[PDB]
C-alpha cells in the first residue's frame, strides 16, 4: 500500500507482494506435450487420471455426490521412462499451468520466508486454478526421520505441514493439485491417509512388450 | 553484466511507459516493462539487467 | 417556463454528484499536508524530563516531552508517538498487538464441529474433561485448591484427523483459536523471536478464553541434534521463554495451550517433565462403535441408492479412523463416476472399504 516518504500516509493502495514474485516458482502456462507424444506409459496413465484428472473436470459432481474431492497425489518409483514427461502431459490435457516449484529454495536458513513461500504458491495456484504444483524433490519437503534430529531438520517439517494444512482446508473444491516425485518413497510424516491431503499412492512399473513397441514407434 | 537482482537505487529518467526498476527487500520499485532502445536504460546505482523476480533490465548493457 | 424546470432538476443532479466526489480528490491534498509520525516504545522512564525509547526505525534515544500530551496514559512499556524532526513525545498511544495472519494466525471459534465429528468419540471426550470444564468454571477447581490443567499434549498421527480436533474444541467454547507456525516463531533478528511469545500470551489473556496450538513441536522444543549447535540454540532460545511463562508467577488456566507432534522422540525432556505438560492425550484405535459412527456421517452428506449397511463396512475396517474412512467414500465414488452416476450402492461401499485397507495397514 502507497506511503508517503515524509508525510508517512495512505494515499493509494498498489498491488499485493511479499518477498520477490515468482521466486520459489517457475512458471510454465500449458506445456507443450500430449498423452500422443507421451504414450505406452498407458497404465501409469489410467492410475494418474483416477487420483486427479477426474476430481478436476467433474467437481461439480463431487459437490452434488457430496464427497470431497482429493487434490493430491504423492508418486515414487523409478522414472527413466517420463515420469516428468507424463507430468506435464497431464497438465497440458487439463489445462493446468504447470508451477516447478523446487524444494531446496524453500528450505532457507533464514527464519520463517520459507512458510510465506508456500502460502504464496497456494494463492497464486488458486488464482491460475486448474493448477499442478509441481515438487522437484521431496528430500526437502521432507527426510525429517524420527530421531533427535527432526529438531535440525525443522524447515523441512513447516513447510510440508503447511501445504498440506491448506490443501485440506480446501478438499471439496478442486483447483490445485500437488505432485511430489522421486526415485523412491522417503520416511515422511503421517499423510498418505487422508483424502484432503496427498492421499493417493501411484506406483511405477517397468514396461512390457506392448508397452516398448509403442514407446519405439 | 553479471548481477543477481537489478538495482537502480534512484531512476529520474526512462501499465507503464518509464523504467524504475529495483529489486531488493527493504524496499520495491516495480516496473513491468523492460526494452529502452533511447536512453538505453542501465546507469543509476549499478547492478543492472534481467532478474531473479523477471522484472528484468531487458537488453541495456 | 416547462422545460427549464425539468433541466433546473436535472442539472442540479449533474453538479451534486461532481461535487461530492471532487471535493474529495482536494481532501487528498489535504490529508497529504496533514501528516503522520512515527511509534516508538518506552523501554523504561528513566525521569519526566528522560526517557529510553526505542523507535523502530532502529537505534535507541533519550528523548524529552513536547506539546499535546497526558502523563497519566504514560508507564514503562507503553507506544508512543515521536516527532519526525525533534524526536520527542508529541503523544502518547495505546500499546497494541497488532492481529496477525504471518506468525500467528488467529480464527475466532473453528471452522468445524464437535459433535460432527463424533465417532472421534474417545478423543473429543478426553479433550472436553481438560478444556471446557474449567474455561466455564474456574469455580470447582478454585474450591478443591488444587489449580486448573496447564497444558495438554495430542500425540500420535495428525493425519487422522488430529487437526479437526483442534479446532472443534474451539468451537463448542466460542474460545479465540490460535493456530502458529513454530517455525514464523525462527525471525533472525534481535528480540523479534522474544517480542512473538510474548505477543501471543498478551493477547490470549485479553482475548481469553483461548485455544494456543502449536504445530509440530520440535523447532521450538527440539532436545538438540546431536547435542551440537548449528542453528538449534535459536530453538533453545525459544523454548526457554515457554518454560518461563510456565514457571512464572502468571498461571495457565483460561489461556490453554495444546502441543502437537507426530512422534514424542523429539519433545524435550522439559516437556516431558510434569508442571509444563501434565496433561497427554493419545490417538487410540477406534472401538467397533467409533466406526460405525463416522461412517454412517460420512455417508450422510452423501448421495446414495440404497439404505447402506455400515455395520458390515466397520468388519471390512479393524480400526481406521475418520481420514480413512474417508479415502473408502471416495474410492466407492470413482466407480461411480465410472457408472455415470452421482449415487453409490451398497455393492460399491464393500468393495471400498476392502481395496483401502489392502493398499496400507
Amino acid at each position: 500500500v502507497g506511503v508517503n516518504k515524509d508525510s508517512y500516509l495512505i494515499l493509494d493502495t498498489l498491488p499485493s507482494e511479499f518477498d520477490s514474485r515468482v521466486k520459489a516458482m517457475e512458471v510454465d502456462e500449458k506445456p507443450t506435450e500430449t498423452y500422443s507424444d507421451v504414450g505406452g506409459l498407458d497404465k501409469q496413465i489410467e492410475e494418474l487420471v483416477e487420483a486427479i484428472v477426474l476430481p478436476m473436470k467433474r467437481a461439480d459432481k463431487f459437490k452434488d455426490m457430496g464427497i470431497r474431492a482429493p487434490k493430491g497425489a504423492l508418486m515414487y518409483g523409478p522414472p527413466g521412462t517420463g515420469k516428468t514427461l507424463l507430468a506435464r502431459a497431464c497438465a497440458a490435457q487439463t489445462n493446468a499451468t504447470f508451477l516447478k516449484l523446487a524444494a531446496p529454495q524453500l528450505v532457507q536458513m533464514y527464519i520463517g520466508e520459507g512458510a510465506k513461500l508456500v502460502r504464496d504458491a497456494f494463492a497464486l495456484a488458486k488464482e491460475k486454478a486448474p493448477t499442478i504444483i509441481f515438487i522437484d524433490e521431496l528430500d526437502a519437503i521432507g527426510t525429517k526421520r524420527f530421531d533427535s534430529e527432526k529438531s535440525g531438520d525443522r524447515e523441512v517439517q513447516r513447510t510440508m505441514l503447511e501445504l498440506l494444512n491448506q490443501l485440506d482446508g480446501f478438499s471439496s473444491d478442486d483447483r490445485v493439485k500437488v505432485l511430489a516425485a522421486t526415485n523412491r518413497v522417503d520416511v515422511l510424516d503421517p499423510a498418505l491417509l487422508r483424502s484432503g491431503r496427498l492421499d493417493r499412492k501411484i506406483e511405477f512399473p517397468l514396461p512390457s512388450e506392448d508397452s516398448r513397441a509403442q514407446i519405439l514407434q | 553484466h553479471p548481477l543477481q537482482v537489478a538495482r537502480c537505487t534512484k531512476i529520474i529518467k526512462g501499465e507503464d511507459a518509464k523504467y524504475v526498476i529495483n529489486l531488493k527487500q527493504i524496499a520495491k520499485f516495480v516496473v513491468g516493462l523492460g526494452e529502452r532502445v533511447s536512453p538505453t536504460d542501465i546507469e543509476e546505482g549499478m547492478r543492472v539487467g534481467v532478474d531473479r523476480s523477471k522484472y528484468n533490465i531487458e537488453l541495456p548493457l | 417556463h416547462r422545460r427549464y424546470d425539468d433541466q433546473l432538476k436535472q442539472r442540479r443532479q449533474n453538479i451534486r454528484d461532481l461535487e461530492k466526489l471532487y471535493d474529495k480528490t482536494e481532501n487528498d491534498i489535504k490529508a497529504l499536508q496533514s501528516i503522520g509520525q512515527l511509534i516508538g516504545e518506552v523501554m523504561k522512564e528513566l525521569s519526566e524530563e528522560k526517557y529510553i525509547v526505542k523507535a523502530s526505525s532502529g537505534p535507541r534515544y533519550i528523548v524529552g516531552v513536547r506539546n499535546s500530551v497526558d502523563r497519566s496514559k504514560l508507564k514503562k512499556g507503553v507506544r508512543v508517538t515521536l516527532d519526525i524532526t525533534t524526536l520527542t513525545i508529541m503523544r502518547i498511544l495505546p500499546r497494541e498487538t497488532d492481529p496477525l495472519v504471518y506468525n500467528m494466525t488467529s480464527f475466532e471459534q473453528g471452522e468445524i464441529t464437535f459433535d460432527g465429528i463424533g465417532g472421534l468419540t474417545e478423543q473429543i471426550r478426553e479433550l472436553r474433561e481438560v478444556i471446557e470444564l474449567p474455561l466455564k468454571n474456574p469455580e470447582i477447581f478454585q474450591r478443591v485448591g488444587i489449580k486448573p490443567p496447564k497444558g495438554v499434549l495430542l500425540y500420535g498421527p495428525p493425519g487422522t484427523g488430529k487437526t479437526l480436533l483442534a479446532k472443534a474444541v474451539a468451537a463448542t467454547i466460542g474460545a479465540n483459536f490460535i493456530f502458529s507456525p513454530a517455525s514464523g516463531i525462527v525471525d533472525k533478528y534481535i528480540g523479534e523471536s522474544a517480542r512473538i511469545i510474548r505477543e501471543m500470551f498478551a493477547y490470549a489473556k485479553e482475548h481469553e478464553p483461548c485455544i494456543i496450538f502449536m504445530d509440530e513441536v520440535d523447532a521450538i522444543g527440539g532436545r538438540r541434534f546431536s547435542e551440537g549447535t548449528s542453528a538449534d540454540r535459536e530453538i533453545q532460545r525459544t523454548l526457554m521463554e515457554l518454560l518461563t511463562q510456565m514457571d512464572g508467577f502468571d498461571n495457565l488456566g483460561q489461556t490453554k495451550i495444546i502441543m502437537a507432534t507426530n512422534r514424542p522422540d523429539t519433545l524435550d525432556p522439559a516437556l516431558l517433565r510434569p508442571g509444563r505438560l501434565d496433561r497427554k492425550v493419545e490417538i487410540p484405535l477406534p472401538n467397533e462403535a467409533g466406526r460405525l459412527e463416522i461412517f454412517k456421517i460420512h455417508t450422510a452428506k452423501v448421495k446414495k441408492t440404497g439404505e447402506f449397511d455400515f455395520e458390515a463396512a466397520v468388519k471390512m475396517s479393524d480400526g481406521f479412523n475418520g481420514a480413512d474412512i474417508r479415502n473408502c467414500a471416495t474410492e466407492a465414488g470413482f466407480f461411480a463416476i465410472r457408472d455415470d452416476r452421482d449415487h453409490i450402492n451398497p455393492d460399491d461401499l464393500m468393495k471400498a472399504v476392502r481395496k483401502v485397507a489392502e493398499v496400507k495397514k
